[PDB]
């Protein structure tokens, strides 16, 4: 209704006013199937520029990171109805975000269910699962003989809605959810693309093979992407369409202007003979003219010596000299480009001529002297 | 109580669901409409209804005089209706159409 | 591995055994076990055999030992106090009464300090504490002459009260604080004297601290109460359990905080705080725990192994100072009263039956199918009644709501807003005839006009008083009352009622007449005198209604 | 009195170093791929970018308008205005590779 | 069972006592304990000491009788009886009661050496203490006194026999009559004589200061609360001839009361809603404690003796929650399941104290809207007679009410609860004035209602 006698009663169901002048009201206020304790003092007139609120505990460990909010809805909001609005309004923000606290499954559907299916399958598949059974993370074999992952978070009712379903390969998996469908359905979905994709597979697999694969380290099956190294201090780097694999990627060389420049000459030269039957190696080994180096340095293959900022070399004269005193990042920067990021941070404090704070990359103590 | 002149609230009655020796008993001790009809000639109604009072010949005058007697038939007189649903002493409904 | 056993069960009664008479200690492997009877038991805690079985007479109140000379003093009830050698010169045993030391009578509690007794005595009004000597060499057991007495001027007369004595750093089967806490409470005085103080828990609930060097007096010299006994903080509630705690914990352990307990459970922890005015401040904190409270004990760490008639239930304090609220675990053990902390936790308990019982604490293929299988069957037991909570838990919100808009019905109709708007029960006059005379009726007129749906628990009542003016002669029916459930009225919505107020006796009808209509509210329909009763209308007959032309 | 703490704080580690670069004018846009090249590279190859999405629109209340307005925002509408427009600009070009139930929670804001 | 080769079972501080007669060849058949304690480890039971008894004389039918924990007179410590009957064809009974220690070792108490055999309801109780019947002659004989005694009252049934504080020993068997075991010959606040005609078996639970709260069970599979006599809270038993309701705690507040038939069946139902939680069947036995040493009850339950001659197989072991025992990896699985387990007990348990919060603001809000409204007693009481077809209502007042000033009217007001119809109630107000004893002054003024009675006698009964 319009009014806050009959609106508020509909809107607050178990807010129940002790007095007769409707000061001190009492008792449960609900969010997503809960109802907490909550008593609410007014003044002798209706104003909540003062009021008291209080709570349980158990209330108040949900409303940490808004006490500010509350304070200053109750000097700024008119009524307390719509005061109720907007608190029921923030409690419903504050528990879907910390959604990991809260979560009452409905066993005899769930648990149960979840076994029956993963019976269903065959007990080599399921990999991991997760003590609050939210996560599962499932295996597939290729006829090849390679290992694909897919991981499912599941909601309170997984066999009502869709299980989201996170997964490695490029191109974006397509899983028919029904109130039918099942683990086993959805498993069988994601076979099919395994065995769709296997032309792009054995084209990566046989580049990580038989050439020096350099940028892109322990590849994901998701990168589309191969920086391969050939000759010294010449690259080039090949994005792929895994629909058309054999087919031209979009490609380009990196290296030494003058050594670069005839091989994107004879590249151009050559392109006509491009051909999808042949693989992708044995079309630019005879378009290019060239073999490859098999891994002509396998330790020092390269260490990327940019900034991790900018990721240049020669920034203004200046070189890659500021690194991490650590072991496991290494990373050099700028000068320049690493006072403009500490400043920035609330980590950061300068002294006289140094700058204290976190690296980037790995967040240790790293210190700049101007 | 529907078809009544003032269109008052009035609340149901509903005749009572035992009786109360029936409910002693009860608590001590632990589907269709049924239909009747007629048919009779038009000429027989007509020459009997007939000081024909005024109005739609049949259906609405044969009610006004099968209601004759019923204090409440002045005001099915006036919006002429050949089919009601009364209630009945016992609570219960009654639907008479002609 | 069985994280619990049994090695004895006893006469109990119906119920259970009654609280803070049972008492349990241990020594090394011997146990010294009372059932709040007149036995007190010693069991082999190698094997559950028992020692020893001491009969007295008169239901043992309270038992205390001394390891050094190996003695167990024991509080018989209209008796005094016996003292019992463990080395003792049917494995029932009756004491004599030379046994028998301060045959008091009148004395309810008691405590030990090293050389020092302490008994607590009833008498008229006024509760007396003493203080007696024990003789220090391995004499004739004797209490000597009494050092001093007092009277606890401030309490005036089940619940047995309790002792606790609590030494400072620096100088025994009792406490020690540390310096900062045993300052901050007793005061320079005890701190100067290493003055030993003895904590006496009372059933009004007041928890009363007195310096002990502080009392020595004789029959010239009283001590003065006002002076010399004082009192730290009144629960409102009886005592069970005092103690203190080793909170920051970073067999004398210095303690830093301060611990009782009351029988509906308010605890009370204390703690030195030295904070925000650059001076000592008494950190207080008056928690609410489940229930009735049976027993408590202190466990290595600022641990309380503490017990309601449900559970067997622990607190932590350990980490401002210690903590907001004590929301406090069970640990799957009944209420067992009369617990015990030995500290290595091996704890030993006296369970409600009569049951003493040690509560020590700290992949296969199909078979972990079969497990699986007891998992889920085990939820599936559970899920039943979670089930029949949440439909608990709707009818109890269904009341709420009901009760909610009963509230708001009142309110609306208990404030004059000029018009009476929420409910209207008008009523009017009417001739009828019957049998053969013209009948006088009333018809009253009940109007929902607001939103609010008069449910189920609404009741109107109407009363039709006659003439006034109580006379010499008590009429025959002096006035009538008709009372008659509304159900489910709703917006709008409307009933009608006739009555008679007319001739049916003697044709005499005497006007001036009020019909008065209430409605009154039955909390429990729904589900000390308990309803509500509201005014409505009060409409007056006079002839001018009664008329007929 | 002026403290406030960076929207991102409360972040899975790479995903707040993805967009604390984006913040970085228009060049933006390619430090975020480097910024990719450069985490595929280390122990945590895989990008659950989900989790991200899901980051993305969750909410916040902020007080704008009036000096009294209570308002829900996601993080897409909350973090600085340069890194929405580099942040579209980086899944245009990565669009392949990310699960469409989270992607079409962002494309309702 | 009862036998020279057969057992009997119990349970004594959370293990299984085996007495079974086994005839030695020189001599007699002897009575051998076993006592048992399951593992845990390797889910069985295993043997963990014995005891023996060598009985004397070469007479035949030797027989237990039943078996049971007492607590002694003497210590106050609960000891295992068990009653042999020695039978020498004689028409001579001799009926041995033997309590066994804490250490496998034995001791007599009673000989009592009848001439007629002993049969119906034997019941062992505190100070060791037998009491039987034949022909309706009650009979007792204390291990104290060591005669036989009679029973003064006449009585049919002996429906509870045990300890009361004040009174020392007591009978129930005749609901009115509620005896003592010194003086022999309070019936006040016993369960109603109507339900004294359906109620075949007992099971008292608390007594205060007189006021029980007890449940019975009936013919018609029934099972009933009552505190101070008034029936709250009734159930349904699934199965036909019930025998005896034994207890369960099994947690914080779990109580269960698990029902044994005569069909050997079982039930337990759930206190807190009197509702069947479960059924079992076949049932040789039911035991009721902690085997486990959780510090909470479980129930044991025996199958029968159809699978082997051999006795603790085919068990099974509950609480009727977390603990379930009985007679390709999965195991990532099982910490999330155990989780669960953990978290389902967890909402079980924090929803008890939500609930208790919301009775507790629902008298907050009662006692509001009674103080929304707004000390001396203006009425003393309430009294009412029936006169034929007449109930009259009248209450007395005292002097603060004054009927000179304040016409006063009184009315009833039906329960809805019963009155699932709109009766009006009319109620005829009559004001009394009597001078007490003039030949200040005692004046008494009352008023009083009457209305008619048979209209509300629809239900049996109304408030
Ligand atoms: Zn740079
Ligand atoms: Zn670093």
């Amino acid at each position: 209704m319009a009014v806050t006698e009959a609106s508020l009663l509909r809107q607050c169901p178990l807010l129940l006013p002790q007095n007769r002048s409707k000061t001190v009201y009492e008792g449960f206020i609900s969010a997503q199937g809960r109802d907490f304790h909550l008593r609410i003092v007014l003044p002798e007139d209706l104003q909540l520029k003062n009021a008291r609120l209080l709570c349980s505990w158990q209330l108040r460990t949900i409303l940490s990171g808004y006490h500010r909010i509350v304070q200053q809805r109750m000097q700024h909001s008119p009524d307390l109805m719509s005061f109720m609005m907007e608190l029921k309004m923030l409690l419903e923000v504050a528990l879907k975000n910390r959604q990991e606290l809260y979560a009452l499954p409905p066993p005899p559907q769930f648990y149960s269910s979840l076994i029956e299916e993963i019976g269903t399958l065959g007990w080599d598949k399921l990999v991991y699962a997760d003590t609050c059974f939210s996560t599962i993370k499932l295996k597939a074999e290729d006829a090849s003989g390679r290992e694909h992952l897919i991981t499912l978070k599941l909601k309170a009712k997984y066999p009502a809605e869709s299980p989201d379903y996170f997964v490695d390969f490029p191109v974006p998996f397509c899983a028919s959810w029904t109130p039918q469908s099942s683990l086993i359905s959805i498993y069988s979905q994601f076979l099919a693309a395994i065995e769709s994709l296997k032309a792009f597979w054995d084209v990566m697999d046989e580049i990580d093979e038989k050439t020096w694969v350099l940028e892109p380290e322990k590849p994901p099956r998701s990168a589309t992407a191969r920086r391969i190294a050939l000759g010294n201090n010449v690259s080039i780097n090949i994005e792929v369409d895994p629909r058309h694999p054999t087919m031209l990627p979009e490609c380009f060389f990196l290296g030494a202007d003058h050594v670069v420049k005839p091989l994107g000459i004879k590249l151009s030269r050559n392109i006509h003979l491009w051909d999808p039957e042949n693989s992708v190696l044995q079309n630019l080994k005879d378009v290019l003219e060239i073999d490859f180096p098999a891994r002509a340095i396998l330790e020092k293959s390269d260490f990327t010596m940019d900034c991790g900022i900018c990721y240049a070399y020669q920034l203004d004269g200046t070189i890659p000299d500021q690194v991490c005193d650590n072991s496991q990042c290494g990373q050099p920067f700028h000068q320049i480009c690493l006072y403009e990021w500490l400043r920035g941070l609330l980590t950061s404090r300068q002294s006289f001529n140094i700058i204290f704070g976190e690296c980037p990359y790995c967040s240790k103590p790293i210190t700049l002297k101007m | 109580p529907g078809l009544a002149p003032p269109h008052t609230r009035a609340p149901s009655p509903l005749g009572p669901t035992r009786d109360p020796v029936a409910t002693f008993l009860e608590t001590c001790r632990e589907l269709p409409p049924s239909v009747a009809s007629i048919k009779v000639s038009a000429e027989l109604l007509r020459a009997a209804l007939k000081d024909g009072h005024s109005g739609v010949p049949l259906c609405c005058a044969t009610l006004q005089w099968l209601l004759a007697e019923n204090a409440a038939v002045d005001v099915v007189r006036a919006r002429a209706l050949s089919s009601i649903q009364g209630v009945a002493p016992d609570g219960a409904n009654v639907h008479l159409i002609v | 591995a069985p994280r619990v056993r049994y090695l004895a069960g006893f006469c109990c009664p119906l119920g259970g055994l009654a609280a803070g008479k049972p008492r349990v200690l241990c020594h090394e492997a011997e146990v010294f076990l009372s059932t709040g009877s007149e036995l007190v038991y010693v069991y082999d805690q190698e094997g559950g055999l028992l020692t020893a079985a001491f009969r007295f007479p008169d239901q043992v109140w309270h038992l205390e030992l001394l390891a050094p000379r190996r003695l167990l003093y024991a509080l018989c009830a209209r008796r005094g106090l016996y003292c019992l050698s463990l080395d003792h010169p049917s494995p029932v045993i009756p004491v004599d009464p030379d046994a028998c030391i301060l045959p008091d009578a009148a004395l309810c509690a008691f405590t030990l300090l090293d050389s020092v007794l302490v008994t607590l005595v009833q008498g008229p009004a006024r509760w007396k504490m003493q203080l007696f000597e024990q003789p220090c060499p391995g004499e004739d057991p004797r209490p000597g002459g009494q050092i001093g007495e007092v009277e606890l001027s401030s309490y005036t007369p089940h619940f047995l009260p309790v002792l606790c004595s609590v030494s400072p750093s620096g100088s025994s089967g009792g406490f020690t604080l540390e310096d900062a806490l045993f300052g901050l409470l007793f005061g320079a005085d005890a701190t100067l004297l290493q003055s030993p103080v003895v904590l006496c828990g009372l059933p009004d609930g007041q928890l009363c601290c007195v310096i002990l060097k502080a009392l020595v007096t004789s029959r010239s010299a009283p001590g003065d109460p006002n002076a010399l006994v004082k009192i730290l903080h009144h629960l409102e509630e009886p005592v069970i359990f005092i103690g203190a705690l080793k909170t920051e914990p970073q067999e004398d352990v210095h303690c830093d905080c301060l611990v009782a307990f009351g029988h509906h459970g308010r605890m009370l922890a204390i703690k030195a705080s030295w904070d925000e005015s650059g001076k000592l401040v008494p950190e207080l904190r008056e928690y609410c725990l489940p229930g009735p409270v049976l027993c408590a004990a202190c466990g290595g760490g600022g641990r309380v192994y503490h017990s309601t008639p449900s559970d067997l239930c622990v607190v932590d304090l350990s980490r401002q100072p210690e903590e907001g609220p004590g929301g406090l675990p069970p640990m799957l053990c009944p209420a067992s009263l009369n617990i015990c902390s030995v500290v290595s936790t091996k704890l030993l308990a006296l369970s409600a039956k009569g049951r003493l019982m040690t509560c020590s604490l700290d992949m296969t293929t199909e078979s972990a199918g079969q497990k699986i299988k007891e998992l889920l069957s085990g939820i599936g037991n559970i899920s039943e009644r979670v089930s029949f909570l949440k439909k608990a838990v709707d009818q109890r919100n269904k009341a709420l709501t009901s009760l909610n808009e009963a509230m708001n019905v009142s309110c609306a109709l208990l404030s004059s807003g000029t018009g009476p708007r929420p409910i209207s029960c008008t009523t009017s006059t009417t001739w009828s005839r019957l049998q053969t005379q013209d009948v006088l009726m009333a018809t009253c007129v009940l109007e929902n006009s607001s939103s609010f749906s008069l449910d189920q628990g609404w009741t109107l009542c109407i009363q039709v008083l006659t003439s006034s003016c109580a006379l010499d002669l008590d009429s025959a029916c002096s006035a009538i009352t008709y009372t008659i459930p509304v159900d489910q009225l709703g917006p709008g919505a409307r009933r009608e009622v006739t009555l008679p107020l007319g001739p049916g006796e003697n044709g005499g009808l005497d006007l001036p007449v009020t019909v008065s209509c209430t409605l009154f509210y039955s909390l429990r329909e729904v589900v000390e005198q308990e309803g509500v009763c509201l005014p409505l209308s009060r409409h007056t007959v006079d002839m001018l209604q009664c008329l007929r032309f | 009195e002026g403290v406030e703490p960076a929207p991102w704080a409360q972040l899975e580690a790479p995903a707040r170093l993805l967009l604390q670069a984006l913040q970085a004018g228009p060049e933006g846009a390619r430090r975020g791929l480097g910024v990719l090249r450069a985490l595929g590279s280390r122990g945590w190859e895989p990008f659950d970018w989900g989790r991200l999405l899901e980051a993305l629109c969750r909410e916040e209340p902020v007080v704008q308008g009036p000096d009294g307005r209570l308002e829900l925002k996601p993080l897409l509408l909350r973090l600085p205005r340069i890194c929405q427009r580099n942040l579209m600009s980086l899944l245009m070009a990565v669009r392949p590779s990310l699960p469409e139930s989270g992607l079409l929670s962002v494309l309702q804001i | 069972m009862s036998s020279n080769e057969q057992e009997r079972l119990l349970c004594y501080n959370g293990e299984v006592l085996v007495f079974q007669l086994s005839k030695g060849n020189t001599k007699t058949p002897i009575l051998h304990v076993r006592r048992m304690v399951f593992d845990r480890g390797t889910k069985v039971f295993v043997q963990k000491s014995t005891g023996f008894f060598t009985i004397k004389e070469e007479n035949s039918h030797l027989k237990i009788m039943c078996c049971n924990c007492v607590s002694d007179f003497r210590t106050g410590i609960n000891l295992p009886y068990i009653v042999i009957e020695k039978n020498k064809k004689n028409n001579v009974f001799e009926y041995f009661l033997l309590i066994l220690h804490s250490t496998n070792k034995f001791e007599m108490r009673l000989s009592f050496k009848l001439g007629y055999e002993m049969k119906d309801g034997l019941r062992v109780l505190n100070g060791p203490l037998i009491l039987w019947r034949h022909v309706k002659a009650f009979f007792f004989i204390s291990s104290q006194t060591g005669k036989v005694v009679s029973v003064s009252g006449n009585f049919s049934s002996i429906q509870w026999a045990g300890e009361i504080e004040n009174l020392g020993m007591v009978l129930l068997g005749l609901k009115e009559c509620c005896l003592s075991e010194e003086e022999c010959t309070s019936d006040i606040y016993i369960i109603p004589p109507a339900y004294s005609s359906v109620v075949t078996y007992v099971h008292i639970c608390a007594t205060e200061i007189l006021r029980i709260s007890l449940i019975a069970l009936t013919r018609k599979n029934q099972l009933i609360s009552f505190q101070n006599g008034t029936p709250k809270n009734v159930c349904q038993l699934p199965f036909g001839d019930p025998c005896a309701v034994q207890l369960m705690d099994s947690g914080g507040g779990n109580l269960f009361f698990v029902v044994s038939f005569i069909s050997n069946n079982a039930c337990a139902v759930w206190k807190e809603s009197f509702q069947v939680a479960a059924k079992w069947e076949k049932l040789s036995l039911v035991l009721i404690d902690d085997f486990i040493g959780s510090g909470t009850e479980q129930v044991l339950l025996l199958f029968k003796d159809s699978l082997n001659s051999d006795c603790l197989t085919s068990f099974k072991i509950t609480d009727l929650g977390k603990i379930n025992y009985s007679s390709e990896n999965r195991y990532l699985v099982v910490p999330p399941l155990e989780t669960g387990l953990k978290v389902c007990f967890s909402s079980f348990r924090e929803l008890r104290q939500h609930l208790l919060l919301k009775e507790k603001i629902i008298s907050k809000s009662y006692k509001a809207l009674i103080n929304l409204v707004q000390s001396e007693q203006l009425v003393e009481k309430i009294w009412y007679r029936v006169i034929d077809d007449s109930l009259v209502v009248g209450v007395k007042t005292t002097s603060s009410l004054k009927l000179s000033l304040n016409d006063v009217t009184l009315s009833l007001l039906m329960d809805q609860a019963h009155d699932s119809r709109f009766r009006l109630l009319k109620c005829q107000n009559r004001v009394i004035k009597l001078s007490t004893n003039p030949f200040k002054k005692e004046c008494v003024q009352i008023i009083t209602a009457v209305t008619s009675l048979s209209p509300l006698l629809t239900f049996s009964k109304f408030c």
